[PDB]
């Protein structure tokens, strides 16, 4: 008992393998699981009513008249698949609150 | 089977390469834009641990506008088994979690006592008068004065303050009256210096206070002494600190305990970066 | 808050508790003086206003020659002066001597000390007992201890750690006598009973750690590693924690079936551990291998009835399920008909710690299996066959009958063991 | 305006409820401090549904967080989103059930239910128009199945004219983490049938299939499993929080999904799930969503819908998006898969459309499906329940707490009547 | 709970510092090895000449 049971002063327990395990079980975040095409979260906040009635369908990028696509059939400039990614719908609610 | 790791092209390695490249790119973008948490903590640490000089007196009396140090002296107390040993310095202390999440300091800030000897950017108080425009005056016993701290910041000035006890406002651990730092100017920033021995207290009232001497600091609006609790520990980003409250402690002979004694510490004339200790 | 009380009775109990509490001190970073260096520990150590930590356990023995080494050893300051109950004279390999004569004058002191410990405890998980059947104290006084704890505290969990007498090698002549008569106390006054024998540990240390000549010192270290792996779920944070009521609920299907076997893996040296990779499948099939059994019995003859796995370290719940699915397709491993999902999993984050100068290696992951199987009926058959052979000519009976007990206890104890064996086969038969 | 009350129980319920409130705070732009930091204004129009106003501009969840084991209360509080949760909203006991329905429902959980009934009544009466209740728990544990079903019985008697939704974690078929798990789950399904309006079955092994094959991950741990089910939770109450072209709340989904009061066991699905390598190379388009939605690999339950027949189908679409391609594709799958749909109900499919997509994603779709193929989930556990109950094993932990033998016999009798009722309408 | 949150934040700090040292060591190795090869070839040229 006296030979083997010696104080061992230099030993300290480990305190970092547990904390590596916590994050390895916590896992990947939303940006690396579900988020697509590296889109910033400020662009897609827009409503159909505000895009069609408030903004009167204002999209400066699209030409006013459609042209036949050629290679693919039908007409290339279409409003439905090319929506607006402007600053979002804003009014006095945030300022009032 | 067996697994190898990042570089070896065996099994499902392409998705691991894509994920590691994405994570490395995101970390590089964050550290390029400067939102790194260690960078924010480095900025806060360099802001708060900036050295400065202390005022040097000639005749031994404390003058208004001098940058002084508040130090509780060491005493061999027998109240508890474990407590801080050596002289302690009164240092400001922000909240640790809010300090990590937000860069800007919040008002009010807490206070503590730290085993710090050199004048560092956290525990150097200047002495001001409530009357202002005091040039080359002497702080006297029983007279009103106020303490201001920049806290390593060149922007704002904060003052010590304390208030009467309420069920919603108390100290962090001792549940007694609490002392904090606020930028507002009122009468709750007013402190008085008193002689420790009660027999000669009123006789020495009205005399210029000495430098590096034991005096009692009392709130004017609550009449509580600035006390340093050594037996209660406060965890802090800068380690383990003693507590500070506002309470008057008396022994069996109605004499103030060594908890309430405070020393104002000036700077050494031979080396301004060091104190009289 | 949640804390268990450890009873270490007998010389085996004291010598196991020495290594177990040294391992606890190394795991929580407790110096032998009694302080942390200049709240997971709350389940074992109490916080003094001085910062001193003292354990919530008791060391009971009827001889001072095993406890005085603790009093004058390295850990003299750590242990409480009163938590080491010493007697005057030993039971001397006898059951009646430690039951009816010598156990009566120290049971009041032990009861008072554990009442003070229960006064200290604000929430009590249960009692973990450590002893040996082959001893006198650990066979006789332990019976009074459990019979008194059943009256004193009603439904508290009782976990048991017994030194089972090895089938071939042994250290005492009357060990079947001291082993038959304690089964009466351990059958209805015990909740769960883990069993270990020294011959299996010698077998493990011979071919796994490449050490030719081991001792009780590096046997009790493995036992303490088992106990640490059991209690690590209560001590440390994990993904899936198991409490003391949990596996004690999940490992018994019947009140008369509370005898599992304990196995540990990996058990391997520092030279080998650098070159041998250690995956979860490779550490969970080793404990299924029969050569790594820590009780000398082959589970291939028997049927696995229930299992419990406790994992420590960098383990992910995937290759656990994959290795369990791999194990479920082995026809060599046989299960009973009424227990299709016979597995229970608990996971702890902290990797196991090693003692300096020890035999075990630094490892990242480990697993201990507590498996209830039917293969203990062969061990009971061997032990009571030896008991019947020695009882055939009425040997050593006067040492028991002159101490105060009646000779009919022998016959009713043999009858109870026969009925227990019959109940084992009635459980093991399939529908 | 129409507030819902979130409720959770057990270790699984706590680790999934923290993740549930992480995506809502991200969706409404709520910082971990408690304030609001966003860029639009539609996030504040309906924020009172989940968040209660206080001083400091602080929005706090309308959720109660209950577990008999105090160990899991630390991890929720010490998580990345732990300071948002109200400290009053944690109710805990001193001793855990330890995988026992008897202790969780009759003895240990019988005293804590009266303490939490004060908390859930305080949150319910603070709403001007309570929409309903929502619960997520696990049937494999003592706390989730024993005490969580006790709250179901007590709330249903106290608020009769409401709607209750449950997200229950069913036992996994292949790997089972608990030996007494058939007892703890069979005794909870019997209480679930007559006291619940909507029930969704989530299994961990089918979560592993989505993360293995669809996501192509090597270590998708329990956290990454919680992200998938939390997106389904946020997606099913989309039209309440955000305006859209065609709104449908929890009750409007229930009225189209439950043709009989004994048929309310659904199986969910989340459509836009890809891999990291194939992230940039597929167009996020309505035909691509409806192709991935109806496949069995995307589904969130241990039941193959090919072996059964679909009864009624829901889809909740999100994002700026058009309605001819929605109606064309989702009539086409009904036209082609005529053998997979019943013929006694025409127009088996219900459509819901919102305007605001989830963050970081252009367009999303949540699938809610009623099917007769869910009866094979109950058939697997019932044959496990019988095979254990014949030998009368593991029973002294259930009859030792005051439960009679007849409770098991009536539990298997109702459950066999349920799967016979599913089979007749197949 | 407060100490656990503090420990989690400190572990985040340790993670960022570990990433910084990992993204420094590779460049240190590259510069040392390139300097070694250049010195070796220059010595070889001079001795041969
Ligand atoms: N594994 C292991 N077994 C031990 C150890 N110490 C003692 N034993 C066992 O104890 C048995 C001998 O009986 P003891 O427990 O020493 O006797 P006792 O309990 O003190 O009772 P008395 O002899 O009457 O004083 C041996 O057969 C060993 O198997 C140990 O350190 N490790
Ligand atoms: N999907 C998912 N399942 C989980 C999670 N945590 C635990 N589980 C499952 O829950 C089961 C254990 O439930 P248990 O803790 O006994 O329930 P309780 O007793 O009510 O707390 C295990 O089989 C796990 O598979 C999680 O975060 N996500
Ligand atoms: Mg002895």
């Amino acid at each position: 008992y006296r030979k083997e049971y010696i104080p061992f002063p230099d030993h300290r327990p480990d305190q970092i393998s547990r904390w590596y395990g916590k994050r390895k079980v916590e896992g990947l975040p939303y940006k690396h699981l579900i988020t697509h095409h590296q889109e910033p979260p400020h662009r897609y906040l827009i409503s159909t009513y505000d895009d069609h009635y408030n903004r009167h369908g204002y999209n400066p990028g699209l030409p006013p008249l459609r042209t036949w696509n050629g290679q693919k059939l039908l007409w290339l400039p279409e409003k439905s698949d090319f929506p607006l990614l402007a600053p979002p719908t804003n009014y006095g609610l945030y300022e009032q609150l | 089977q067996n697994v190898y790791g990042p570089g070896v092209r065996i099994g499902n390695w392409n998705e691991d390469v894509y994920l590691e490249e994405e994570l490395m790119k995101d970390f590089l973008e964050k550290r390029d834009k400067g939102k790194l948490l260690i960078q924010r903590s480095r900025r806060l640490k360099q802001n708060l641990l900036r050295p400065m000089q202390l005022s040097v007196t000639e005749d031994g009396y404390i003058h208004y506008g001098d940058k002084v140090m508040l130090v509780n002296p060491d005493d061999p107390d027998t109240e508890a088994d474990v407590f801080l040993r050596g002289d302690l310095s009164l240092c400001m202390t922000p909240d640790e979690i809010q300090s990590h999440l937000k860069d800007e300091l919040e008002v009010p800030c807490g206070l503590s006592a730290v085993q710090a000897k050199t004048p560092i950017g956290r525990n150097t108080f200047i002495i001001l008068s409530v009357h202002r425009d005091a040039t080359g005056q002497v702080l006297r016993y029983g007279q009103d004065f106020c303490l201001g701290i920049t806290g390593g910041f060149d922007n704002k000035m904060l003052y010590l303050s304390s208030d009467h006890r309420t069920l919603l406002k108390s100290s962090k651990r001792s549940w007694l009256q609490e002392v904090y730092l606020t930028d507002e100017v009122s009468h709750v920033n007013c402190w008085q210096a008193a002689f420790p021995d009660p027999q000669l207290r009123l006789e020495y009232e009205g005399f210029p206070v000495p430098a590096n001497a034991k005096i009692l600091i009392n709130h004017c609006h609550t009449n509580r002494g600035l006390a340093a609790h050594r037996h209660l520990f406060l965890s802090t980003y800068f380690g383990k600190e003693a507590e500070v409250v506002a309470h008057t402690y008396l022994d069996s002979h109605r004499v103030e305990k060594p908890r309430n004694h405070w020393m104002l510490v000036t700077g050494n004339p031979r080396d301004a970066s060091s104190s009289m200790l | 808050m949640r804390e268990c009380i450890s009873i270490h009775v007998g010389q085996a109990g004291v010598q196991i508790g020495n290594a177990c509490w040294e391992l606890y001190c190394l795991e929580h970073g407790i110096q032998p003086d009694g302080q942390m260096p200049s709240d997971s520990f709350n389940t074992f150590f109490s916080e003094t206003g001085a910062g001193k930590h003292v354990p919530r356990a008791v060391f009971v023995d009827l001889e001072p020659t095993v406890i005085d080494e603790v009093r004058t050893g390295t850990y003299r300051q750590l242990f409480h002066p009163e938590q080491l109950i010493t007697g005057k004279e030993d039971a001397a390999n006898n059951y009646a001597r430690g039951h009816y004569t010598i156990g009566k004058e120290i049971i009041d002191l032990v009861l008072d000390r554990i009442r003070k410990l229960a006064d200290q405890c604000t929430g009590l998980q249960g009692f973990l007992v450590f002893h040996s059947f082959g001893g006198g104290t650990g066979s006789g006084f332990t019976s009074l201890l459990m019979e008194r704890l059943s009256v004193d505290y009603g439904k508290k969990s009782k976990l048991e750690f017994s030194i089972y007498p090895a089938p071939q090698v042994s250290t005492a002549v009357v060990e079947p006598y001291n082993s038959i008569l304690t089964t009466h106390t351990t059958l209805e006054h015990s909740d769960c009973a883990f069993m270990v024998d020294n011959e299996a540990i010698y077998d493990i240390c011979r071919r796994n750690l490449d050490i030719e000549r081991p001792t009780y010192t590096n046997l009790n270290r493995l036992i303490g590693q088992i106990v640490s792996s059991i209690t690590a779920s209560l001590r440390f944070d994990g993904a899936l924690n198991v409490d003391l009521t949990e596996f004690q609920t999940n490992l018994v299907p019947y009140p008369r079936i509370h005898f599992p076997l304990a196995t540990y893996a990996p058990v391997i040296s520092a030279e080998k551990a650098y070159h041998e990779q250690l995956s979860v499948a490779e550490i969970t099939n080793a404990c299924f291998e029969p050569a790594n059994q820590m009780v000398k019995c082959d589970p291939r003859h028997g049927k696995y009835m229930a299992c419990c796995l406790l994992y420590r370290g960098d383990v992910v719940p995937k290759d656990v399920n994959a290795a369990i699915a791999t194990i479920k397709t082995k026809r060599t491993i046989q299960f009973v008909d009424w227990c299709p999902t016979g597995f229970k999993v608990g996971i702890n984050y902290q990797p196991p710690t090693v003692v300096p100068g020890g035999d075990l290696a630094k490892v990242q992951r480990a697993v201990c299996m507590l498996s209830n199987t039917t293969a203990i009926a062969e061990a009971w058959a061997r032990l009571d066959h030896k008991f019947d052979l020695m009882y055939a000519k009425r040997a050593f009976v006067h040492w028991y009958v002159g101490e105060g007990m009646e000779e009919g206890e022998f016959s009713e104890a043999r009858e109870d063991m026969a009925a227990l064996e019959k109940d084992y086969e009635e459980v093991g038969v399939d529908s | 305006m129409r507030e819902i009350v979130h409720l959770q129980a057990g270790q699984c319920g706590n680790q999934i409820g923290a993740k549930f409130w992480e995506v809502i705070s991200d969706e409404h732009g709520i910082d971990p401090t408690g304030t609001y930091h966003g860029d639009s204004d539609l996030q504040l129009e309906r924020i009172n549904v989940y968040y209660n106003e206080a001083t400091g501009g602080k929005y706090v969840p309308r959720a109660v967080l209950v577990d008999l084991e105090p160990g899991t209360m630390d991890s929720v509080r010490s998580g990345p989103f732990g300071q948002i949760f109200r400290p009053d909203n944690f109710v805990f006991g001193q001793s855990g059930a330890g995988n026992n329905w008897a202790k969780g429902h009759y003895t240990e959980g019988a005293e804590l239910v009266d303490s939490v009934l004060d908390v859930v009544r305080k949150e319910a009466e603070s709403c001007d128009c309570l929409q309903g209740f929502q619960l997520t728990h696990s049937l494999g544990g003592g706390t989730g199945s024993g005490m969580g079903t006790l709250l179901i019985s007590k709330i249903r008697e106290e608020y009769p004219d409401r709607i209750m939704n449950t997200f229950s974690v069913v036992p996994s078929p292949k790997v089972s983490d608990t030996v007494v798990e058939p007892y703890n789950a069979t005794l909870s399904v019997h209480q679930l049938v007559e006291n619940t309006d909507e029930t969704y079955c989530i299994d961990n092994e089918a979560l592993y299939d989505i993360c293995f094959r669809t996501l192509k991950l090597t270590t998708p741990t329990y956290g990454d499993l919680n992200h998938l089910v939390s997106a389904t939770m946020s997606g099913v109450t989309t039209c309440l929080r955000f305006p859209g072209q065609l709104n449908a709340d929890l009750r409007k989904l229930a009225v189209n999904m439950v043709p009989f009061p004994r048929l309310h066991f659904f199986m969910p699905g989340f459509a836009p799930l890809t891999s990291r390598g194939s992230q940039q190379y597929r167009a996020l388009t309505v035909p691509e969503l409806t192709q991935q939605m109806f496949d069995a690999k995307n589904m969130m339950a241990a039941c193959d819908p090919r072996h059964g027949r679909y009864l009624t189908v829901a889809a909740v679409f999100r994002g700026r998006m058009s309605m001819k391609e929605v109606d064309e594709q989702m009539l086409n799958v009904q036209n082609k898969n005529s053998s997979y749909f019943v013929e006694w109900i025409p127009n088996n499919v219900k459509t819901a459309v919102c305007d605001i997509p989830p963050r970081g994603l252009k367009m999303s779709a949540t699938f809610i499906g009623n099917s007769t193929a869910i009866q094979e989930l109950f058939k697997r556990i019932s044959e496990q329940f019988t095979a254990m109950f014949r030998r009368k094993a593991f029973l002294h932990w259930y009859t030792g707490e005051g439960m009679d033998e007849m409770e098991f016999t009536e539990a298997e009798s109702n459950m066999n009547d349920l799967v016979s009722e599913y089979q007749q309408y197949q | 709970v407060q100490r656990k949150q503090f420990l989690r934040l400190l572990q985040n700090e340790q993670f960022e510092l570990d990433m910084e040292e990992a993204i420094q060591k590779a460049e240190e190795n590259k510069r040392l090895k390139e300097l070694q090869l250049k010195q070796e070839e220059k010595l070889a040229m001079e001795l041969a000449k």
